[PDB]
């Protein structure tokens, strides 16, 4: 109750963070993937167009 | 009220079509050629 401890020297001290900030940005073309270069194929997908 | 897209047989957009004349001053109706379609405006 009667004792404390004070300091009588101090220390700069140099310290790193990584943070990401963005990613990779992506684009997927509907054609030449669910039907590449068939014409049968992409008769039918406009169905789900 | 649609905006449908179709894939069949169409003329093409700027597409360069013969001229077939029949002046006077000549008489010309050669067997053509029809493919898919033809498009005939006279
Ligand atoms: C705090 O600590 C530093 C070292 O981190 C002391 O600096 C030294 O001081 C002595 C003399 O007291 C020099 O001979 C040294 O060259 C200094 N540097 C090092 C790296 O040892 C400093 O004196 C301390 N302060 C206090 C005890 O009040
Ligand atoms: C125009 O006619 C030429 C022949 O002179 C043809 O090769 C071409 O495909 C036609 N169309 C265009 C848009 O150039």
């Amino acid at each position: 109750n009667n004792s404390i401890a004070i300091p009588t020297n101090f220390s700069i001290s140099v310290t790193t963070e990584v943070m990401p900030v963005s990613m990779a940005k992506t684009s997927v073309d509907c054609t030449m993937y669910i039907c590449g270069d068939s014409l049968e194929c992409s008769n039918l997908l406009l169905q789900y167009g | 009220d649609v905006l449908h897209l179709t894939q069949d047989y169409f003329l093409p957009f700027h597409s360069n079509l013969t001229q077939y004349f029949s002046l006077n001053i000549y008489f010309d109706n050669p067997i053509l050629k029809f493919g898919d379609g033809v498009y005939f405006a006279a």
